[PDB]
């Protein structure tokens, strides 16, 4: 931090980068370990009214697999529309 | 309906030799079925609907240490599931195992009349609701 | 779907798989028993055992299906059903970003001709099935016990196989080698009876059979 | 047409020097191999519709660039692969015979979920 | 009638009607229930502006709490609950949402009871929620306002 000036320029030169701007050891930027009491929020449905489980009962909303064909003019169709070709990233087009 | 050199197998299927269970564990293991009786403290009924494959209980010696119930009965913890007894016995005979049967506990008709609970010449009058 | 608890349904593709399900059903009605889709936009078309070759050869090669990514070769034991072993395939379409899933029924002995031709990924999966569930597959290049121990007995995921197993191991001085004694557990697996005797979901309830 | 590309974007598959007329001749192949299939069969009525159409837009504009977005099959070089795959099927069910009805209904409640 | 706050011409098991609506209504079984109130036994009880309505239902729900037999559950602990949350209403220990909750609670005890006492418990308090809502709104707002 730590190190002295002439050492910094030595490793700055050998790496071709400014390591003093950002390093890989935390010195003072670390958040304080003890923190104020974290008052948490409440649920979106936390309300004393109109929140019966008759409305939100997702486990109940599920329907057994809808059967269409059973052992006991027309047009061809696809399982999904064909995918589209992604373009080059305009940020870095060529590495 | 499946004609590809089919062999007319007239003998009951015996897959016991493939599963490779120990010989002492295929003959000296009475295998039994029944549909569980409802837990009398729980009025719920959605458990007495399936037959199960459960076995006979062997010995349970206390551990010399703190006292866990050490057991050497691998087949004891083998509660299976069965939709019908016919499928239950089908599994039992397919790997031929010394087995016994049990009849599905069927409810009787509860003739209930709340108007009966109050009467003039009938003794089913209830003193307190 | 203003409520944030349940996940929203997606109907546009929901109708699309059903249309594709009928599209597959009409082409090869000799092998498709029944086809259906679930709430979570997952379609499944059900095939006959001897149908492992052409149905996947269809999905692997069709210009309008082209499902080539073999996902998984699973099996599901159902002791009630006569053909307890249920071999389950799973394919993914690269161009049409969908997941087909075909499953069959098979007894302990009855084989399935190896589907390594349509997907060589199944080859390495195929070894596991005979190791893990024990269902032998016909004309398989090399169908080996590859994931369980050497010289194991039986098939552990048959629901008749104890969780603890049949043989335990220890190093024995008098033979200076590991000997496989029968299991003798220090503690017994304390099974828990976890089944509420009240109706769980009126939707998926089995009617009186 | 234009300048022939050097890479298809996928290793193994190379740019075809003969894009359209090769695809056309193998397409005429998949018209004729489909011939020995009866008309009432569903795969015929699906295929010749999907066959006779994309034989159209290939001859609609011989250039490689526009035809990539005519069929949504990506680059033409993989359309050769996939059309060949469709050719493979027509040969495959020439012996499969997949049009007489379902072989046999499943054994009792062989699906039955839940149990 | 100007100094009047609310006459209840049905009695206990009948919704209180505000003074303005009392000026324009016929008292028959039909017309009164058109105004969403009951006529019952024609127990015409008069209560004017000086007395607070929350205190009126305070004694009313207290009467119902001491008359329930506890046979059917929705009336037994239900009529207990109305008294408890309303007890907060009188002093003002509630919030405007809690007014909706007690109306929602009053919906639950409606009909589900063996007899009509539980239903008869709803009618007076239910009429309050629809009619004297601002009076309840100022009642529990004042408690918190001058508490600080
Ligand atoms: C070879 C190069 C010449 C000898 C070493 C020179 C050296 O260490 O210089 C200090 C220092 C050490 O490296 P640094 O990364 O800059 O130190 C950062 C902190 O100051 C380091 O912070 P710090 O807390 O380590 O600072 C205190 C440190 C300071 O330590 C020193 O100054 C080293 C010399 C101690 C005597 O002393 C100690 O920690 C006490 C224990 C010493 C251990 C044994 C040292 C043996 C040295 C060689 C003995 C003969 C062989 O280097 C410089 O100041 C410039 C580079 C060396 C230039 C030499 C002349 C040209
Ligand atoms: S509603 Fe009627 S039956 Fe039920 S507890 Fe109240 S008085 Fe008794």
């Amino acid at each position: 931090a730590s190190a002295t000036r002439v050492i910094q320029l030595l490793r700055n030169w050998a790496s071709g980068r400014d390591l003093q701007a950002k390093l890989q050891l935390r010195y003072q930027e670390i958040s304080k370990r003890t923190q104020p009491p974290p008052k948490l929020p409440v649920g979106p449905s936390h309300k004393l009214s109109n929140n019966y489980y008759c409305t939100r009962d997702g486990r109940r909303e599920a329907m057994p697999p809808s059967i269409v064909m059973s052992s006991q003019e027309k047009k061809a169709v696809t399982p999904a529309p064909p995918i589209k070709r992604w373009e080059l990233s305009k940020d870095q087009p060529y590495l | 309906t499946q004609d590809t050199q089919l062999i007319a197998v007239d003998e009951k299927l015996d897959i016991t030799t493939l599963t490779g269970v120990p010989e002492e564990h295929i003959k000296t293991r009475k295998v039994r079925i029944f549909v569980p009786a409802r837990n009398n403290m729980q009025s719920g009924v959605n458990n007495t609907k399936k037959w199960k494959m459960e076995f006979d209980t062997r010995e349970r010696w206390e551990n010399p240490l703190m006292g866990w119930s050490s057991t050497a009965d691998p087949l004891s913890n083998l509660v299976l599931t069965f939709s019908t007894k016919e499928d239950a016995v089908a599994f039992a005979e397919k790997n031929g195992w010394s087995f016994d049967v049990e009849e599905r506990k069927v409810p009787k008709p509860k003739s209930k009349s709340y108007g009966a609970n109050f009467s003039w010449n009938k003794r089913t009058r209830v003193s307190t609701k | 779907d203003t409520r944030p608890t349940i996940r929203p349904r997606n109907d546009v593709v929901h109708k699309q798989l059903s249309a594709f399900g009928q599209y597959v059903a009409e082409i090869l009605p000799k092998y498709v028993q029944q086809v259906q889709v679930s709430c979570f936009n997952e379609l499944e078309i059900f095939i006959h055992p001897d149908g492992v070759i052409p149905v996947l050869t269809f999905l692997r090669d069709h210009t309008n299906a082209q499902f080539k990514s073999l996902a998984d070769l699973t099996a599901v034991d159902v002791p009630t059903r006569q053909n307890r072993f249920e071999i389950v395939y799973n394919l993914l379409s690269l161009r049409f970003n969908s997941q087909i899933r075909v499953k069959t029924y098979t007894d302990e002995l009855t084989p399935i001709e190896s589907s390594v031709t349509v997907y060589k990924a199944a080859n390495w999966y195929e070894r596991e099935i005979w190791d893990m569930f024990g269902v032998f597959f016909a004309n398989h290049p090399d169908l080996r016990r590859i994931l369980t121990g050497y010289g194991f007995e039986g098939h552990p995921f048959r629901k008749d196989f104890p969780l603890s197993g049949y043989v335990e191991l220890r190093y024995d001085d008098e033979v200076k080698r590991v000997v496989a004694e029968p299991v003798e557990l220090a503690q017994e697996f304390r099974k828990f009876d976890l089944n509420s005797p009240w109706e769980a979901f009126p939707a998926y309830r089995q009617p009186p059979e | 047409a234009g300048l022939l590309k050097k890479t298809t974007g996928l290793v193994g598959l190379a740019v075809c020097e003969t894009p359209h007329e090769r695809l056309k001749i193998l397409y005429t192949k998949i018209l004729d191999v489909l011939g020995q299939i009866p008309k009432n069969a569903a795969y015929r009525k699906y295929t010749e519709q999907i066959t006779n159409e994309k034989l159209g837009m290939v001859k609609a504009e011989p250039d490689v660039k526009k035809l990539e977005e005519q069929l949504q099959g990506g680059q033409i070089e993989e359309v050769i692969l996939q059309a060949e795959n469709e050719l493979s099927l027509a040969r495959k069910m020439l012996r499969w015979k997949p049009w007489e009805p379902l072989v046999e209904e499943p054994p009792a409640n062989q699906w039955k979920w839940p149990i | 009638w100007d100094n009047l706050l609310a006459v209840i011409p049905g009695g206990s098991s009948t919704p209180l009607i505000p003074k303005s609506v009392c000026e324009t209504v016929l008292m028959d079984f039909d017309a009164l229930v058109q105004a969403q109130t009951g006529l019952g036994t024609a127990a015409v009880i008069v209560m004017d502006r000086s007395t607070d309505i929350v205190k009126a239902i305070a004694r009313l729900i207290e009467f119902y709490k001491h008359e329930s037999c506890g046979q059917c559950t929705p009336c037994r602990e239900g009529v207990d609950w109305m008294n408890k949350v309303m007890a907060r209403f009188v002093k003002g220990d509630a919030r405007p949402a809690e007014i909706d909750s007690l109306w929602e609670i009053s919906k639950q005890i409606e009909g589900h009871t063996i007899c009509a006492l539980g239903d008869g418990a709803a009618w007076p308090v239910q009429g309050l929620i629809r009619h004297f809502r601002p009076e309840l709104e100022e009642r529990m707002q004042q408690f918190a306002l001058q508490h600080q």
